[PDB]
Parts: C-alpha cells; structure tokens; sequence
C-alpha cells in the first residue's frame, strides 16, 4: 500500500486548533455524536445528566437527566427527533428530542430494547424507528422504536462486543463488531450470519469506523497500534503506530475526504495521521486528561473530543 | 501487650528486610 | 487485564532510563548550605527523552514526561503534586516493591499509620500541608476506637529506620513519601489510578487494485476536504461565517455540487436535489418509474413492524402484480422469489428484484444523464 502510497505527493503544514468550549456538565463526559444538521451536538455524562448544546451559539435548548449511571452511549436521530442513552442499566431509553413537551426530555421514557448487562453503543441504522446495541453479552440485534419488538439477532461472539458502525453505502444495510476476544467480525443485517471476522490486535479493543467509501475499515486499542482492514482482499493494509506514544487508542473517525485519520488517545493529545504516507502530522494538546471518544461532523467541517476532563471543545 | 508489641516489632522488621 | 500492558511498556521505558551504560546520572549535589546526593534535574530526564526517544517537540516530549512521573517513575523532591518542570530541581526513581504496576491498595487505617509517623518523627512544626492536616482531623473523628497500635508501629518503625544511617533514614522516607503522593493525591491534580467500569470484568484483487480505488476515492473529493484544500474558504466555524451551510441548504445546487453527481447515481440519489433533478428528467422522457419502484422499495425499508404488510400487498397489486400499471418486470428466479416471499412481509423482501431494477437503472439512466443536456445546461452555471 505505501510502497506505492509514496508516490502520491506529500501533504502540507495545518494550523488547526479550538474554536468553542463547553462549560455544562459536572462530572467525566464519555459519549458525543452529531446531528445531520451539522451543527448541533449531543452528548451524554457520567453522572445521569444528557445535555444538547449548541457550540454555534453555546446555548443550552434542552436538559435531561437519566435515572441511572454511568451513561455509556448517545445517539442522536437523522431528522432530530430522538436520542439513544443507555448502559449498566442493561435498557436503552428513547426520548422525542423536539421541544413537544417543555415538562421534561426524560418523562416519555418508553423502554425500546433492554439486554442483560451494560450497553457500549447506538446509531440508528437508517430511519429514526430501528436502532442497534451492544452490551457485554457478545450478541447485538435491532430493535424497533415503539414496540421493544426484536428483530432479529448475532450470537457469533463470546466476550464483551464495543464496537458498531453502520456503513456508509445504502447498498446492503451492514454493521461491523469486534470486541475483547481480540477479533473483529461483521455481521450482515439481512441474515444474521457472521460473514467475515478479522483479528491481529493485541486486547480488548475499543472503537471502528468504516473507510467513508464503504470499502473498508480501520481502527485502534489500547494496543496503541491501529490498523487498517480492507474488504475486498481480506488483509491488514498497513501499521499504525509509533512507539512514542504508547497509552490507549480510545477512538477514531475519518476525515470527509477520507484522507486524514482521527483518534483520541489515553496520553492526553489527539493524533492526526497520514492515511497513505504514515506520518503524523500534528499532536493538539489540549486535554488536562483522557480522550473519551471523538467525532467528525457529518458536513465535513471539524471534529470534536470526547475526554475526562469534564468538558468539551470543538477542535477545528 | 508486651507478645503483641514483640510480635508486630519483629514482624514489621522481618517485612522490611523482605522489602530490602 | 489492558493496563497491565501499558504499565509494561512504561517499565521498558525506565528500564531503559536507569541503563548501565547509558542512562541519567544520579549525581551528588553540593550546596553552601548541605551536601545532597543521589538527585539529578529535569533538565536531564527532558533531554534524555530528546536523544533516545527522538520526541521532535520538546512540549511532546515533556507530556510523555508529565504523565509518567504523574504515574509514580520520579517524583521532584520537594513536592507533593507530581509534574515534570523542565529547570534545576532534584528529582528520583522509585523502588520495585513500589511502583504501581503491583496492583497496591492503601486503606484508610493506613493512612492513620502514616499520618501519625510523619507528625510524630520531628515535632518541631506540623511538617504537613493543609490537605493532609485535613485528612488526619477526620481520621481522628472517625477512628475513635483503634488508635493506639497504629501510634505503636509508627514510632516503632521510626526506630528500626532512624538505627540505620542518617542518609538511609533520609531516603527511605522520600521514596515511602512520595509513593503515598500518587496513591492519594493532592486534591487538584487528576488521580491517575482509577478505571473505567467497562474493563472492570473468497474473490479478492491485488493491493495495488485497492491502492488505485483508494487514491482515486480521496483524489475525486480532494478537492473538497474542507480541512486540507477547501476552495470555499467559507468557514462557518472559523471565518464566523454561515453562508456555506446556506448555500448547501438551498435547491439551486453549486457547480461543485453538480460536478460531483457526475460520479456515481449512488451519490445523486443520496442528493435530494439530485433525487428531483433525475425524476424531472425521467419523467419528461417518460421514463419515471423505475427510480420510482426503487424509491418505493426503500420509502418501505423505513416503517417499522406495523406497516411491512400493508405495504407489500399494495405494492406488489400495484407494482409487482401483473395487470397493474406499473410493470416492474422480472425473470423467472426474480419473479418466483417475488412470489414466493410476497405472503409475507420481510425487512428485505424485494432484494433480488431490487438488484435487478438497480443494476439495470445504474447501467443505463445515469449514463445518459450525465451525458444529457440539461446535466450540461446546469453545469455550466
């Protein structure tokens, strides 16, 4: 791949850094996720407070608070009508975002999926009524909104599943799981079966994204060594590593034009990649402690952090 | 008191010379 | 157990910085008023780093410092609250017995214990600070019964310490004070012990091929990152500008927006604009049913379990029913799946018949309409 990547000519000096902060919560923030409005933002707490802001302006035009704690996964709806908050309470809660009832955000609890144990994540597959989860059964599935009606099941795993992203193309509506057994697995909505598996990291692992072509998918652990796997020749690419930093690789998220490459780690900065060349190219320090997770905005524009310093920023 | 004084002195000792 | 790993690789780290051969030198310092050995300044530690780490940034360099010494591998000799500062201060490693890759555990008695040993070795000042005097008043108020042992064993361990030599005694309660630093830390600095409850339990083509799509996928939008070339410099976030998105909400497309249908009837149908602007041409060639059956398949693929038969009846007597107006037309494998799945409802019902229509319309509509006058017409302006 780089042996040829070399050829392409290399890329230049960026000057990137804050342009907002976030001043809400109380406690760590460990969930973060865009809206398709490209402006907005989500993102839930440690401490049973979601909060939806607007870094634009910096203006709170909601609030809710979650009966439990330790919220470990928001997700936020296409059109913006409603937000997946859930796990260690093993029941993932859907509330109706609009500004419909000015009583509370958290009143129209209606109970959508519930598994047995802690829920890592959500995203929506395509339209605001079916919605994905994961908890540390080893097995997800997809639940409708009003219904709490199962869908249909995965059951190829044996430890703690972190990880779910839809894919980018509208062709086969797939999603991609790899967890503490060291592996990565796909499964394919339209059966259930496991159809492809991959495997070469060195733990638990703890975040994927898929190349925005819908070709491909890489990601990172607290190996510190992220990788990249292709689909179509079903071999790692290249390494991704450097033996300075050597903390925890807890997210990742590419660039609109699938060039750059994203993740916040545990050594406090964020680490922008060359996708071809294998390079850094800067390290943003702006954390006083850890990367959560980490997000682009769908447009294109910027990406925020999710970290355990009690708030936000939007790194631009 | 004074086994239990005796003891804990020559234990803590016997600890801090497997700590050594 | 994950940490583990990372706790391994710091060990590797000062494994290598205490190195015979290379490594800092533990020096003897000097002073006009005393004599202190075995210290060295973070000006040494930072440059260490430099030379066999090659951290190009000297602040890179000095957060990989910070960290670590905020786990408890130096320590500054004067100081409670862990931090690296790259000047003349004296700093020092730390003992096998005490790092913190050995799953250590004080407890509140044992702070008492140490509480009690410090205050009572030198009784010429209350040789603490605010926070700890703090911590002791509450460890008195709550520890009513058991004090005295801990009294005992304090004083008793000052004896079997202060019997060996001066300096002995001297660095044996630096060490065995620091490493109560990083275990209950000053009440600003971020712990650095705790962790996250989630841990607390075949037809394939060269690389070249993927090479090519790859460069190929980043090149035809390239020159649209909006982070390394954007040509709108309009930047709603930096510029403080919002016309950008203004624009991207208005029907009348960009000439960026119309160069880049041209790539792929996927992209197009993804565009709502281009959505319309393929509809308006199908119909006034009136060719506008295909799209229509494909945007009827997956306007279906959307409602959920209360819907799915509804629609499928409907669809099929007015699509896949034959005798119907629109005449989705179908082969024998396509049709007899058709019939088959049509009693009952499925969450991918139509997919064959979907592949077919799919294959059909992306070989043919898109290609005649990006080479279609009105595809020209608008793209020009």
């Amino acid at each position: 791949l780089h042996q040829v990547a070399e050829r392409v000519e290399a890329l230049g000096q960026f000057v990137m850094k804050t342009r907002r902060t976030l001043k809400g919560h109380g406690n760590k923030v460990l969930c973060m996720d865009w809206c398709k409005d490209k402006r907005r933002i989500v993102s839930s707490s440690q401490d049973g407070k979601v909060i939806v802001w607007d870094s634009f302006t910096t203006n709170k035009e909601h609030a809710v608070t979650m009966p439990c704690t330790w919220v470990m996964a928001c997700a936020y709806a296409p059109s913006g009508c409603a937000i997946a908050c859930g796990g260690l309470d093993n029941k993932c809660s859907v509330y109706p975002l609009t500004f419909d009832k000015n009583e509370n955000m958290a009143a129209k609890k209606k109970s959508v999926a519930m598994h047995t144990n802690y829920l890592s994540a959500c995203s929506f597959t395509n339209s605001d009524m079916q919605i994905l989860t994961a908890s540390g059964d080893g097995t997800c599935a997809l639940w409708d909104v009003e219904s709490g009606q199962l869908l249909q099941s995965f059951h190829g795993h044996g430890a703690d599943v972190l990880c779910l992203d839809l894919a980018p193309s509208e062709t086969g509506n797939t999603f991609v799981s790899g967890g503490c057994d060291k592996k990565a697995m796909v499964w394919d909505m339209r059966s259930g079966q496991c159809v492809q598996a991959f495997e070469t990291h060195e733990s638990d692992i703890n975040s994927v994204r898929y190349y925005p072509s819908g070709d491909a998918f890489a990601s990172g652990s607290d190996d510190a060594t992220c990788r990249l796997y292709d689909l179509r020749a079903d071999r790692e690419v290249a390494i991704y590593s450097k033996e300075s930093i050597i903390f925890g690789a807890s997210s990742v998220d590419f660039s609109l034009s699938g060039r750059l490459l994203f993740a916040g780690y545990n050594d406090y900065t964020i680490n922008v990649w060359d996708v071809l060349k294998g390079s850094r190219v800067s390290i943003l320090f702006g954390h006083e402690n850890r990367v959560s997770t980490l997000r682009v905005s769908p447009d294109g524009t910027a990406f925020c952090s999710g970290s355990w310093d009690h708030t936000l920023r939007v790194w631009a | 008191r004074c086994s239990k004084k005796g003891l804990g002195r020559s234990i803590m000792r016997r600890i801090t010379e497997i700590p050594e | 157990s994950p940490n583990m790993l990372v706790y391994r690789k710091m060990e590797d780290v000062i494994a290598r910085m205490q190195d015979e051969k290379n490594g800092i030198p533990i020096r003897t310092v000097k002073s006009f008023l005393s004599k202190i050995p075995s210290v060295f300044s973070g000006s040494d530690i930072v440059q260490w780093l430099i030379k066999n780490l090659t951290i190009e940034d000297p602040v890179e360099a000095l957060h990989l410092g910070t960290l670590m010494a905020a786990h408890g591998y130096f320590f500054p000799i004067s100081d409670h609250v862990l931090t690296l500062k790259d000047d003349g201060t004296f700093y020092r490693f730390q003992t096998p017995y005490f790092w913190p890759s050995n799953c250590w555990e004080p407890e509140n008695t044992d702070y008492a214990v140490y509480l009690c040993k410090r205050t009572m070795q030198n009784k010429a000042r209350l040789e603490l600070a605010d926070y700890e005097a703090e911590s002791l008043a509450r460890l008195q108020r709550a520890f009513a019964r058991k004090w005295e042992f801990i009294f005992m064993q304090a004083e008793a361990q000052a004896k079997v310490d202060k019997k060996r030599d001066k300096i002995e005694r001297k660095i044996l309660d630096s060490q065995e004070r620091a490493f109560w630093d990083v275990h209950r830390p000053v009440p600003g600095c971020v712990n650095t012990t705790e962790v996250d409850i989630k841990k607390s339990s075949r037809h394939r083509l060269k690389m070249s091929k993927v090479a090519d799509s790859l460069l190929s996928y980043t090149e035809q939008y390239l020159e649209y990152d909006p982070f390394l070339l954007p040509p709108d410099p309009s930047n709603p976030w930096l510029s403080d500008d919002t016309t950008f998105w203004e624009l991207e909400a208005s029907k009348e497309p960009s000439q960026q927006r119309v160069k880049r249908w041209g790539f792929g009837m996927d992209e197009a149908l993804k565009d709502p604009v281009g959505r319309e602007q393929f509809l308006k041409f199908l119909e006034s060639e009136f060719s506008s049913e295909n799209l229509r059956f494909w945007l009827a398949v997956e306007d279906l693929k959307k409602r959920p379990i209360k819907e799915v038969p509804s629609r499928v009846q409907e669809i099929w007597q007015e699509f896949l029913a034959p005798g119907a107006p629109s005449a989705i037309n179908l082969d024998s494998k396509s049709y007899d799946k058709t019939t088959q799945n049509v009693k009952e409802p499925g969450r991918y019902t139509f997919e064959d018949a979907q592949e077919h229509i799919y294959k059909l319309m992306k070989s043919d509509s898109y290609p005649r309409f990006i080479r279609s006058s009105a595809y020209q017409e608008l793209l020009q302006a």
